[PDB]
């Protein structure tokens, strides 16, 4: 589901941004919009779709209509990258053209494997 | 209550509706009050544009398309609400309760009769108003839900010098429909028309994309001084034209993937 | 540095023990006598049974008016002899008697309806025991209250016996087994009787009933002794729960408490009245207080054939006390109120009862409300149940579509392009009347009749997303809809 | 003048119900159940009956405002007696509830002078021992929707507060408001047994000059203020006595219509909320013009206008699914079904014959999700939306063939038929020789 992963990532940012800095907050989007006003510094975060394929795009569709609803607050950035298998045109029209508009804005392409030319 | 109105070009039906129902003086405003309406109206937009038009009157701002359930928002509210009161009242004593402590309605409204009591030797008596944007586009909703919503100015005792208000926005209205039998204020916004979602984008994204650097690129890129900014809007405008003529057919009376395939294909 | 993965902090954590009392003496010489403790056998609740009395006391006063019959009401509440369920006592206080002489292990089930004098009959044969315990001849033994509708957690019987018999806290999982300690392990010469009662153990034990069974595990020992009983409405229950072997091996006794006879009805209620029946009173000249033996002395009576159609019409349903005895209050009042009406007195030589109005009390109980209401509606839902039966009558098949319906509601109306009522309703319902209108597919009204209807609790809708295809069932009958149909004037025609 | 502002305001908190508890306005058309509840509640407040009892009406109806309106009366000689409780049982539950009962227990209490501490079973008995067991303060509970304590098995709490009106000596006064007719319908033999059974319900309107009277009621004033308050009673008569008026159709309008007033007075409302001078006041509530604007942009937008503003696109595709439903058995359709019979009517309309462009399935693709996002089309096996929580808990755990199946292929359905919409539509269309099968 969604709500779920999205209680993952915010355990992982949480407990990786504290240790290194030295009260709970729960696990939401408004923590990282409020990273500010805790911790003092700005964030920038990656994020590794790790076997694209196999899941569930609606759920997907879902989380990322979710992610979209933090660039409004002029201090973070984030970036994603899909770690693909078999092809774009296969699945860049298996999911709504909705997500896929904004992900023809800025993106990168690479050729991927053990044996790169020789 | 002299209230501003916002001359808006497109929604001044709702504006007078609005604009009517709501004054400084709680009296003359509803016990809850739904805005429904659909995407790219600008539904979001023009609330604020008309807190523009008033600022004395002020509202707190939650945003549930992040959350997912009913006991996060208890908690961001139950945040936001004595947040807004200490922020505005600094002079006033407190004794600042956790807004993770609520795991419940009740317990909510537990600790807001607790800061009633608290907040109990004003002057004058005051209304606030709470925004739920996206209430039907929860992602585990289910139907036992806005009736307790409804109910807040049920429970809340008679003396509050603090009260609050409550502000909604759906989409569907199927859902609505399922719940109209409360006899509810309500005001709406009808998905626009061709010259009506032009005229809001050539008065919307005119500056936006005026403003953007590919002009100012291809201005010297092709290093030609004969120029005007009217020509440039004018250039823009019956880009836009040539936009809109050919994919109005694609979409009618939308913008927000105008403005996706726009920032594309412009360049 | 560490992060808790989810907070719970409205906890109320509660000061209980998990050591038993089995780890407090340490061996079988080790311990006292619990007769011989300040502490045990609840010597300190009678504290809280008083400390909270002063709370909610007042003595404001200004002007009280009394009237006539609330005294009678107050000598009929269920409050308060009675001979007439008189040999069941004559038969389970014998057998508690000889129990208790017996100093065993016996149990005893009761069933009855609600309105039996259950409760009533039982709650006097022990406060009857009670005097017995006055009598200084029978061994003192404790009672012991358990209403688990009034008690959250059904495990908490435990906890409370043990926060009653000593008043210690603890959790079930210590409690009852320090109570097993207590019970098996424990022999008798210093150990005391107790009679426990369980009320309505329908939704008491609904999960598996091992805490029921627990009980009556208890109650198969010959060193420890109890006086057990329980109270239900169904009479399977311990061959039910159990099955046979537990509840055949046991050998216990089995009742049920079953509706009373009219005449004992009216007994029983004029018992609870003959010091009020046929008296006489001095009334004042303003206020009308009447009291007893610029002021009257009148009489006041009732009437005795109204006692008897009352009494009469419901002692053949079920036998429920309450009910009669809630319907001579309403008769009462419904008396009182209008006498009041009469002269008008404000707010700051015979008075009688009729039968008239005792049936009048007694008869708008079964009157249902929902048929006035329904022919008092508007015409759309009439209209509409029409419909629904026309359909009813086309194909017989218990159930509707929306769009069939819908289909069926615009046939009978175009159809009707001749009668008045539908030619006079006509254009104000689509785009009501005026131009700059554009028309709509569906009429006003009908979401919100539709919703109404649902609400009343009349209409039945699946749940599905299509607006057309989900499928409507119509829940009462129709023919009491055509008891609302033909009673419009137009209606009864098409 | 800013006398009429405040006139405004007087009618506008009149409109409400939102008075002093003198000038607050009770009808004849009720006032046989006015005068009989204040005289059931002030019969356990003064002269201490343990009276219950259960309202029943449906929404919108006015019966917590009459308790509170009632009790609000009460007040002002009664500043002392009794104790106020509001509920409900969507906002609490069986158990969340019984914490708020500790809560205004213990917190109103101090207002004319411990119990919220400990686990669930020991409030709970703190609370029964304080109930269960010179002058007593008299206390009135104000369930509303006990349709969720309506449940199948437990409901214990009710229970015990019928056994606590019988068994106790303190007045306790309980009132149930809720929707449904049948509520006796629900229970089991020991709330029949505890309970009274007596049950009220409500008048409903019986003409439309019980209508007339009201609307003549709550809108003529009880006060000198301003200089147009004498005109504003005598134009509401002159105009309310005529039948011709618009407002009276509108009277008959919920006459017939609805049958229900709260809805009309939302109506009522905006005529006044927009009021500026008075000149535009007369004209306006005159003509009734504005009614017009009211209730078009009212439902403007639920079935019709949403489906007048949509491009030809939409039209023809809707068209290769309508026809073909109607072809079909179940009615069913796909995406690339309605893509063969789009083309086959536009090469009949190429056929019989500036041009025509059709629209590739690229083209295709974006649009049908603006359709299925509409309210048009649906899903065969489909089911909308859960009603409760663990229903919508299993949704997100259990998914659907139609997630993972790919998008043209799952199994759709339809909501409008073919002859409605060919009824419907402007007849005048080129596409019109096409809406019919
Ligand atoms: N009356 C108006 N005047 C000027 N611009 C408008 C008007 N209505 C809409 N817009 C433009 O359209 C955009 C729509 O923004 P917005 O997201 O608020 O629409 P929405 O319907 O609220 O969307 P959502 O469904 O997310 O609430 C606005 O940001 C604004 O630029
Ligand atoms: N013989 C009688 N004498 C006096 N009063 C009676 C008699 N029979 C019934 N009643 C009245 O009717 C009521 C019957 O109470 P009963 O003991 O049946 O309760 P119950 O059935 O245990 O209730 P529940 O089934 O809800 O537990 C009593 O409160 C009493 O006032
Ligand atoms: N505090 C108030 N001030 C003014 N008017 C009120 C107030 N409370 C209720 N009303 C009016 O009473 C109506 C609702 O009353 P009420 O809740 O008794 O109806 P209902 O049918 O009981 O609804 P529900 O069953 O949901 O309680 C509304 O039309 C409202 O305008
Ligand atoms: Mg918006
Ligand atoms: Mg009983
Ligand atoms: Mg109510």
């Amino acid at each position: 589901n969604v709500r779920m992963m999205l209680r993952r990532s915010m355990y992982k940012l949480y407990s990786a941004a504290d240790a290194e800095e030295h009260n709970d907050v729960s696990y939401d989007l408004s923590l990282v919009e409020n990273f500010k006003r805790l911790f003092g510094k700005d964030l920038a975060m990656v994020f590794n779709f790790k076997d694209v394929d196999s899941i569930n795009f609606n759920t997907l569709d879902n989380f990322i209509i979710l992610l979209k609803s933090a660039f409004k607050y002029d201090h973070v950035k984030i970036s994603l990258i899909f770690n693909i298998n078999t092809n774009l045109s296969n699945i860049e029209k298996n999911l709504r053209q909705s997500t896929i508009r904004l992900l023809k804005r800025n993106y990168h392409k690479l050729d991927v494997s053990s044996n790169k030319g020789f | 209550m002299n209230v501003t109105t916002p001359e808006v070009a497109f929604r001044e039906y709702q504006t007078n509706c609005l604009a009517s129902y709501i004054s400084a003086d709680p009296d003359i405003t509803p016990s809850n009050l739904i805005l429904q309406g659909y995407s790219g109206t600008g539904k979001t937009y023009t609330l604020k544009k008309y807190f523009n038009a008033n600022p004395n009157l002020h509202a707190v701002w939650l945003e549930p398309v992040e959350l997912v359930s009913w006991k996060p928002l208890l908690q961001a509210i139950a945040r936001t609400v004595q947040y807004k009161l200490k922020t505005l009242y600094p002079n006033i004593p407190t004794t600042d309760y956790d807004p993770l402590q609520v795991e419940e309605p009740f317990l909510l409204v537990k600790t807001l009769h607790n800061i009633f009591v608290q907040y109990e030797s004003l002057q004058e008596k005051t209304c606030l108003f709470l925004i739920l944007d996206g209430f039907d586009s929860l992602q585990d909703l289910d139907a036992a839900l806005f009736n307790k919503y409804i109910k807040l100015n049920e429970l809340l005792p008679k003396d509050s010098k603090i009260n609050i208000k409550f502000i909604y926005t759906m989409l569907e209205t199927s859902f609505l429909q399922r719940y109209s039998t409360h006899c509810i204020p309500t005001v709406m916004f009808p998905r626009y028309n061709v010259d009506e979602v032009s005229t809001i984008l050539v008065m919307s994204r005119c500056g936006e994309l005026m403003e953007d650097s590919c002009l100012r690129k291809r201005i010297i890129e092709e290093q030609i001084t004969d120029c005007t900014d009217d020509q440039f809007q004018n250039v823009a405008a019956n880009f836009i034209h040539l936009i809109v003529q050919a994919f109005h057919s694609y979409t009618g009376n939308d913008i927000f993937a105008l403005n996706d395939l726009i920032d594309f294909k412009w360049p | 540095p560490v992060i808790r993965k989810f907070t719970k902090k409205n906890v109320a954590r509660a000061k209980k023990k998990y050591t038993p009392f089995s780890k407090r003496f340490k061996s079988i010489a080790a311990i006292p006598d619990l007769t011989s403790l300040p502490e045990f056998y609840g010597n300190s609740s009678e504290l809280m049974a008083s400390r909270f009395e002063n709370k909610l006391k007042t003595t404001q006063k200004h002007q009280i008016v009394e009237t006539i019959f609330s005294k009678v009401k107050k000598q009929l509440n269920s409050s308060y002899y009675l001979p007439a369920r008189e040999n069941e006592f004559a038969s389970i206080y014998l057998s508690a008697y000889s129990a208790i002489e017996s100093d065993s292990a016996t149990t005893i089930y009761v069933a009855g309806t609600p309105g039996v004098g259950k409760t009533l009959t039982v709650r006097e044969v022990v406060k009857e025991l009670l005097s017995s315990s006055a009598q200084r001849e029978i061994p003192d033994f404790l009672y012991v209250e358990i209403n688990g509708l009034k008690m959250v957690k059904p495990t908490d019987c435990y906890e409370t016996l043990w926060n009653k018999v000593s008043g210690e806290r603890l959790t079930w999982a210590a409690s009852m087994e320090s109570l097993e300690f207590y019970f098996k392990r424990v022999p008798k010469n210093k150990k005391k009787t107790i009679v426990v009662l369980l009320d309505e153990l329908d939704a008491m034990v609904t999960k598996s009933q091992d805490i029921m069974y627990n009980f009556f595990n208890w109650t198969t020992y010959e060193n420890a002794k109890l006086i057990v009983i329980a109270v239900a409405n169904t009479m399977d229950l311990p061959e039910r729960q159990l099955g046979n072997k537990i509840t055949s091996r046991i050998g216990f006794t089995r009742i049920m408490f079953t509706g009373y006879t009219h005449e004992e009805l009216k007994n029983i209620i004029d018992l609870r009245l003959k010091g009020l029946n046929d008296s006489f009173f001095y009334v004042d000249t303003k206020t009308g207080n009447a009291i007893l033996i610029d002021v009257r002395k009148v009489r006041l009576r009732m009437s005795a054939d109204a006692i008897e159609i009352a009494s009469r019409k419901v002692a053949s349903v079920s036998g429920d006390a309450r009910r009669a005895l809630k319907v001579c209050k309403r008769a009462a009042e419904i008396a009182e109120k209008h006498y009041m009406a009469k002269h008008g007195y404000g707010y700051d030589g015979v008075q009688t009862v009729h039968i008239t109005h005792v049936m009048k009390a007694l008869n708008e109980t079964l009157n249902s409300h929902v048929i006035t209401f329904m022919t008092r509606l508007s015409f759309t839902a009439k209209l509409f149940i029409y419909a629904l039966l026309n359909l009813m009558k086309k194909n017989g098949s218990q159930e509707q579509e929306l769009g069939d319906i819908v289909d069926e509601i615009k046939l009978l109306i175009e159809v009707n392009g001749s009668n008045k009522f539908v030619m006079e309703i006509a254009k104000t319902l689509f785009q009501q009347g005026s131009d700059n209108i554009s028309e709509q597919l569906r009429i006003i009204s009908w979401d919100f009749v539709l919703n109404q209807l649902l609400d009343a609790g009349i209409l039945f809708k699946q749940t599905m997303k299509n607006d057309r295809i989900c499928c409507v069932k119509l829940n009462i009958s129709v023919e009491e809809a055509k008891r609302a149909m033909n009673e419009d004037e137009t209606l009864r025609n098409l | 003048d800013p006398g009429f502002g405040s006139l405004q305001r007087r009618l506008l908190q009149q409109l409400y119900g939102t008075l002093p508890t003198d000038e607050k306005i009770i009808f004849t058309y009720l006032q046989d159940c006015q005068q009989e509840i204040d005289r059931i509640i002030k019969q356990s407040i003064i002269q201490k009956e343990s009276h219950s009892v259960i309202l029943v009406g449906p929404r919108q109806s006015y019966k917590t405002y009459l308790l509170d309106y009632e009790l609000s009366l009460l007040q002002q000689s009664y500043k002392e007696q009794f104790i106020t409780i509001r509920l409900n049982g969507f906002i609490h539950s069986e158990q969340t509830a019984i914490n708020g009962i500790a809560t205004q227990l213990e917190q109103q209490l101090q207002k004319i002078h411990t119990i919220s501490s400990g686990s669930l079973t020991e409030v709970f008995e703190k609370i029964l021992l304080l109930l269960d067991s010179i002058t007593k303060i008299t206390v009135v509970f104000i369930f509303d929707e006990i349709d969720t304590f309506a449940g199948p098995v437990r409901q214990t709490l009710l229970y015990n507060l019928f056994d606590m009106v019988e068994h106790s000596r303190v007045p306790v006064c309980i009132f149930g408001c809720t929707t449904k007719l049948n509520i006796l319908e629900y229970l089991e033999k020991r709330v029949k047994s505890r309970f009274s059974q007596r049950v009220i319900y409500m008048p409903q309107i019986q003409n439309l000059d019980d209508m007339v009277d009201a609307v003549r009621n709550l809108l003529t004033v009880r006060s000198e203020i301003s200089p147009w308050v004498s005109q504003w009673n005598e134009t509401l008569e002159k105009e309310l006595s005529d039948p011709r008026s618009n407002l009276n159709r509108h009277i008959r309008m919920n006459f017939e219509t609805f049958r229900s007033l709260p809805t009309l007075k939302n109506s009522i409302i905006p005529l006044v909320a927009t009021s500026k001078n008075f000149g535009s006041l007369c004209t306006a509530i005159k003509s009734c013009s504005f009614l017009d604007i009211y209730n078009k942009n009212q439902l403007s937008n639920n079935l019709t206008g949403r489906l007048q503003s949509l491009s030809d696109l939409e039209l023809a595709i809707l068209i290769s699914a309508a026809r073909v439903a109607l072809r079909a058995k179940d009615g069913s359709f796909n995406f690339n079904l309605a893509y063969a019979e789009y083309e086959k009517m536009i090469k009949a309309i190429n056929s019989r014959i500036n041009t025509i462009k059709l629209w590739l399935k690229k083209d295709v693709k974006n649009v049908w999700e603006n359709l299925v996002q509409l309210d048009f089309f649906t899903e065969k096996s489909a089911v909308g939306l859960r009603d409760n929580a663990t229903a919508a808990f299993y949704a997100s755990n259990y998914q659907f063939q139609g997630t993972m199946i790919p998008f043209d292929l799952r199994s759709y359905q339809m909501q409008i038929i073919l002859q409605e919409l060919r009824r419907i539509i402007p007849k005048s269309n080129m596409y019109y020789s096409w809406t019919q099968l």
